[PDB]
């Protein structure tokens, strides 16, 4: 009986993708081919950090664009200063994995997990002076993905079988589970404002959600291959994803499509982190040739290299602020450059 | 002698070693950072060796030319005597500061590695270099400029003043020749016979099965120590062999024609030695599989 | 199982379907003017010269 | 909790020699540093010594240099002093103060109780002002004044508040300008410029009464205020 | 011919 | 600078020797890792050395070694991305039970479970993250294969398979498949153990297999091939 069903289902994907198609008239790049190029940009290492003696995951950038956190394989956590250079802090871990980390936006607390399939909150300003384990939370059964703060009471986390939750720190329960993914979630990118975020699987397919209700709202499939990266515009309106076809690609909230292509025929290499920088004209990208490259937004072009690396990047970060960027590579080392 | 224009021989063997060292000195500035693994410091410090060993001497190679002259004033011969004389200390001393680090890896792994931090830690490395210049300043001032004795041509002879008692002068050469063939010769040959034996040994104590794969590699590997071991066990000794039976024979009768063939074939023992400088890049840089790009 | 996952396909389709979509030429224009709006405040654009610069 | 104690008293005849300690209870001896400060009987307050972790920083006082000496040891959490010879103007009062240093720090936070012993250029801190009556409730305008501008390189000033009840060790209320402590209410705030500053409040307590220091952390020989007395008639 | 070690330090040598 | 600019910088350097400190202590420690299809007995294997928490950790030590032992069998998850963490394993200890032969289990339709097993070897094996890594190999129980061979030929499973009914020729049969089933033949090699609930056996072949193994990389790190 599941023959009829997926019949319907078939006419309705054909009627509203018709309806997708009928939508479009004409592309971006002939309406803003008369924007004023930008021109060559040129960066430098105006600052290194050394002290880490492996791998290094992922890093994020303080509210105040001052501070700095970075993780590594070896079972430590180092709390860094962006501008003297000094070490504030060490955390020794537990579990020695991890793969992502967050930065509260009260400046109070941390968080990391990675294969333990465990999440741990820390707590900074404490009467004693010494970093504690406050709440432990458990209950997926899959390796996290990626761990973000909404506030300083609740936690969202993406996990890896097919769910993304959403937690609350009052009570080491569950306020509500997120269902619909085939694949395994990659990335989980809040928004400006606190409301929306989408999550990309490992099916070539986006989901953006709502906090509240708790229902897909919109859902799209664009690309070939795996989806590594998500991140927002300054403001409510676009996003743009990075894949492992060796291409890029923007999409609209309200116009539900495709928008621009990125392709240039030497890239062979994949994506790991897309971040947009402020004021929404330039978008940068870390590759796997070794390399980071950076593009103009409404014009198909590139600017520079980014590049004075010898291995692959793996986290890249954005300040608030907008003074300066971070690359934090496959070696043990770190970059800030302006 | 019956043989006359010799730096035919000297022009063509410094050629060589200049291409070998710069193209290893090219290799490792276009390597990558220290990532290099354990030894490659002092395989550039042995390349660097072999260039400032190498550089200097077509002056001399054109001396026979320009023969029973120097036009460069006494201080460059000065200078160029110190360069030359510190190097040879210098590849003694970087060739049995090469074999300990592998001595020490590859005798017991478990018990080893505890003074790979303390001894090869930046720490033997700068006092290995620094020692050929600490032994080879006694020659700071030694070998001003004169007319021999009766023919007024100018050369930079090593300065016979040595103001003291008239056995003490002399005294003073013999010193200087024994200590440094002694130096040399008797403990390093040593230190490079029983560690290169202890590594046989354990060698042959881990591969105990002639697998078909591992007869080659073996074969090879044994030939690598057979080949390394017999080049600085045969063909270093002879300068400080001629030099030390021109001693011997000084003290002894040993007749005038046996002069004359000492005399004649010292010049020979010279190109012997420049040829384990000239031939240690192509045995260490040109084995490595990376071959460094 | 499978029958309940094809079944909750199809509401998340119908529901899906009612939404409204806005011209695509409005959003580049919303693009395009946020961009000339805040073209002045990005440093990364126009270097700092000499003091803004924390570096 | 974050109690501490010192033991050590008495009277010595001049020339002799003791020895005073303090005592931790659980909060990380070994992370973090700590001062000593003295307190006259009727005047105010002098620093006299300080040891930093890892004992890197031995500083002293100019008064004091030869016959005073710090020691500590990791374990067992306690800090010593050593006596060789006393003179009239040794006795007063004894303190022990905690303070670490990083970025987002506020050091002098705990303070001690502190023991009795009998013995039977430098910036200057003006605050002229003594005593100032005040009503059970309104806005009391405290003011000092210093030698140098206090104003560094940096962007921050490194002026100090403080408070002491009677028969009570002070706390920390300012520990940088316009910059609030951890454990006093928000009716206390701050405000300055240049060299003048000057400290208000919006509404009194019959709790507030007490003696108000100031400090100043620029020029390693730190130089107390003068203190202003409330009576509250 | 009886020459006196003119080759000890002349000729091309480093002793 | 300030006075606090100057604590700043002795704290910082304290960090700094408490790191350095650390990395040294926990450089000298070897890393081992396990694989299998599940109903393995590993948790037995485990156990022999040894005299919702998808990662499991162990330590024992013996005569003055290290072992970090590990376990990936708690994810049920796609394996292509979370793999490329453990590059730096020494050595992996795959194990594989073969008297499983008959006794079909996942799916009758299906094939059985060696077909799987060489599979799951092969694309182990041939990875390109795990170029430079030995492979150690054993058999979990022989005993139960001893009893079943003499009643069953081994050719039910093996329509190739030509030997007798003797256990010698048949087991050299089936190392040979597991030998050439790799296709990348000097770096590596593997050596094939039978343990069968015996002790004191198979903490010696871990030690001569990791001994080897350490020292063919200390050969080719130091420049002599």
């Amino acid at each position: 009986e599941l023959d009829q069903l997926r019949q319907e289902a078939e006419q309705l994907k054909n009627q509203i993708r018709d309806a997708r198609k009928a939508c479009a008239d004409a592309t971006l790049s002939q309406i803003t081919n008369n924007i004023d190029p930008v021109g060559r940009i040129q960066m430098r290492t105006r600052r290194t950090l050394r002290g880490h003696l492996a791998k290094i995951y992922a890093m994020h950038w303080g509210t105040d664009s001052r501070l700095l956190v970075s993780a590594s394989q070896d079972g430590k956590l180092i709390i860094w200063d962006s501008y003297t250079t000094n070490k504030v802090h060490a955390i020794p871990l537990r579990s020695s994995w991890v793969m992502t980390c967050a930065y509260a936006p009260s400046g109070n607390y941390v968080a990391c997990g990675g294969l333990d399939n465990i999440c741990s909150i820390y707590n900074l300003k404490t009467r004693e002076g010494n970093v504690r384990v406050s709440r432990e939370l458990a209950g997926h059964t899959g390796y996290l993905s990626c761990c973000r703060f909404l506030d300083d009471n609740q936690i969202v986390t993406s996990s890896g079988d097919t769910t993304c939750a959403l937690w609350d720190i009052e009570t080491g329960q569950q306020t509500t589970t997120f269902t619909g993914h085939t694949g395994d979630v990659m990335s989980l990118s809040l928004a400006p404002d606190t409301r929306l975020f989408v999550s990309g699987a490992c099916d070539a397919s986006a989901k953006l959600w709502d906090v509240r209700e708790g229902m897909c709202r919109q859902t799209f499939t664009g690309h070939e291959s795996d989806i590594n990266a998500i991140c927002f515009f300054p403001n409510g309106n676009a996003f743009a994803t990075g894949s492992d076809d060796a291409t890029c690609r923007l999409f609209d909230l309200r116009a539900d499509q495709e928008l621009m292509t990125y392709s240039h025929d030497n890239i062979i290499c994949g994506i790991t982190s897309v971040s947009f920088s402020k004021s929404g004209r330039l978008l940068l990208a870390g590759y796997d040739d070794f390399n980071c490259n950076v593009w103009d937004a409404l014009k198909a072009d590139r600017a520079g290299v980014l590049a004075g690396h010898d291995n692959r990047v793996s986290c890249l970060g954005v300040t608030d602020d907008g003074m300066a960027v971070a690359t934090g590579s496959w070696d043990s080392f770190l970059k800030i450059w302006n | 002698s019956s043989g006359a224009l010799i730096p035919a021989i000297y022009m063509l063997v410094f050629l060589l070693g200049t291409t070998g060292n710069g193209l290893v000195l090219w290799t490792v500035f276009r390597s990558s950072r220290e990532k290099r693994r354990s030894a490659d410091i002092f395989i550039a410090s042995l390349a660097v060796a072999d260039l400032t060993f190498v550089v200097t001497l077509p002056l001399w190679a054109t001396y026979t030319y320009r023969d029973y002259d120097w036009p460069f004033g006494t201080f460059f011969c000065k200078l160029s005597s110190y360069l030359i004389f510190v190097n040879m200390y210098a590849s003694v001393f970087c060739l049995t500061g090469l074999s300990f680090d592998r001595y020490l890896a590859i005798v017991r792994p478990v018990a080893n590695a505890r003074l790979r931090l303390r001894v090869s830690g930046a720490v033997a490395t700068a006092v290995l270099w620094v020692l050929a210049a600490l032994l080879a300043m006694p020659v700071m001032v030694l070998r001003t400029t004169g007319d021999l004795e009766n023919t007024t041509k100018v050369q930079c002879y090593m300065d016979y003043s040595m103001v003291a008692t008239v056995s003490s002068e002399w005294a003073w050469e013999v010193g200087l020749g024994v200590s440094s063939t002694t130096v040399g010769f008797v403990v390093p040959f040593t230190i490079m016979l029983t560690c290169y034996f202890f590594i046989a040994q354990t060698i042959a104590g881990h591969f105990r099965k002639e697998r078909i794969e591992g007869l080659r590699k073996r074969r090879r590997l044994l030939s690598i120590i057979v080949v390394l071991v017999v080049t600085f066990a045969l063909c270093w000794m002879p300068y400080h062999l001629v030099k030390t039976l021109y001693m011997l024979g000084s003290l002894l009768h040993w007749p005038c024609d046996f002069d004359l063939f000492l005399m004649n074939i010292f010049p020979y023992c010279t190109c012997i030695s420049y040829v384990n400088s000239c031939l240690n890049p192509f045995l260490y840089a040109f084995f490595d599989p990376r071959f460094r790009q | 199982a499978s029958i309940a996952q094809a079944r909750k396909l199809v509401e998340q389709l119908k529901m899906e379907a009612n939404i409204d979509r806005i011209k695509v030429s409005k959003a580049a224009a919303d693009l395009m003017a946020y961009c000339e709006a805040h073209a002045k405040e990005d440093p990364l654009l126009t270097p700092v010269p000499a003091s803004e610069n924390p570096f | 909790d974050v109690q501490l104690v010192e033991s050590g008293g008495g009277l010595v005849q001049p020339g002799g020699s003791r020895k005073l300690s303090c005592s931790a209870s659980g909060f990380a001896f070994s992370s973090f540093g700590m001062h000593w400060v003295r307190q006259a009987p009727e005047k105010g307050l002098e620093w006299v010594a300080y040891i930093s972790s890892g004992s890197g920083t031995i500083y002293y006082a100019d008064t004091v240099k030869g016959r005073f000496t710090i020691s500590r040891d990791d374990p067992k959490n306690t800090l010593f002093l050593q006596m060789t010879s006393l003179r009239s103007e040794d006795t007063a009062m004894y303190y022990c103060v905690r303070s670490i240093y990083y970025y987002g720090s506020s050091p002098f936070d705990f303070w001690g109780q502190g023991t009795t012993l009998t013995v039977s250029s430098d910036i200057v801190m003006t605050q002229a002002t003594s005593s100032v009556p005040v009503t059970p409730g309104e806005s009391v305008s405290i003011s000092c004044r210093s030698s140098k501008s206090l104003l560094h390189s940096n962007g921050n000033t490194y002026l100090y508040w403080f408070l002491q009840r009677p028969g009570q060790s002070p706390q920390l209320l300012i520990y940088r300008m316009s910059n609030l402590a951890s454990g006093v209410p928000d009716r206390f705030s701050g405000s300055g410029s240049g060299t003048a500053f000057t400290l208000t409040i919006s509404r009194l307590e019959a709790e507030d009464v007490g003696v108000y220091y100031c400090m100043q952390h620029l020029e390693y020989p730190l130089t107390f205020g003068a203190g202003t007395k409330l009576e509250l008639k | 011919l009886q020459r006196r070690c003119m080759p000890l330090h002349s000729r091309v040598p480093f002793p | 600078l300030s006075a606090e600019d100057k604590a700043a910088v002795e704290r910082s350097k304290m960090i700094d020797r408490n790191l350095r400190e650390d990395g040294e202590k926990a450089a000298r420690e070897v890393k081992l890792l396990l694989l299998g299809a599940g109903e393995s007995g590993k948790s037995t294997i485990v156990k022999q050395m040894k005299i919702t928490t998808g990662i499991v950790e162990t330590h024992f030590t013996f005569k003055d070694l290290h072992f970090k032992m590990f376990d990936v069998g708690g994810q049920r998850s796609e394996r292509k991305k979370w793999i490329h963490c453990f590059e730096g394993v020494t050595a992996i200890i795959f194990c594989v039970a073969l008297s499983d032969y008959d006794l079909v289990l996942a799916e009758d339709e299906e094939m059985n479970r060696m077909h799987e097993s060489m599979k799951l070897f092969d694309s182990i094996c041939n990875n390109k993250w795990f170029t430079d890594t030995s492979i150690i190999l054993f058999l979990n129980k022989k005993d139960l294969f001893e009893e079943k061979i003499k009643k069953s030929p081994l050719t039910i499973c093996y329509p190739e398979y030509a030997g007798s009914n003797t256990y010698e020729e048949a087991a050299a049969y089936i190392q040979c498949q597991f030998e050439d089933l790799n296709k990348r033949k000097d770096t590596k090699e593997i050596y094939t153990h039978f343990t069968c609930a015996t002790d004191t056996k198979n903490v010696q072949f871990v030690f001569d297999a990791v001994t080897d193994v350490i020292i063919k990389n200390n050969l080719k790190d130091c420049g002599l091939f």
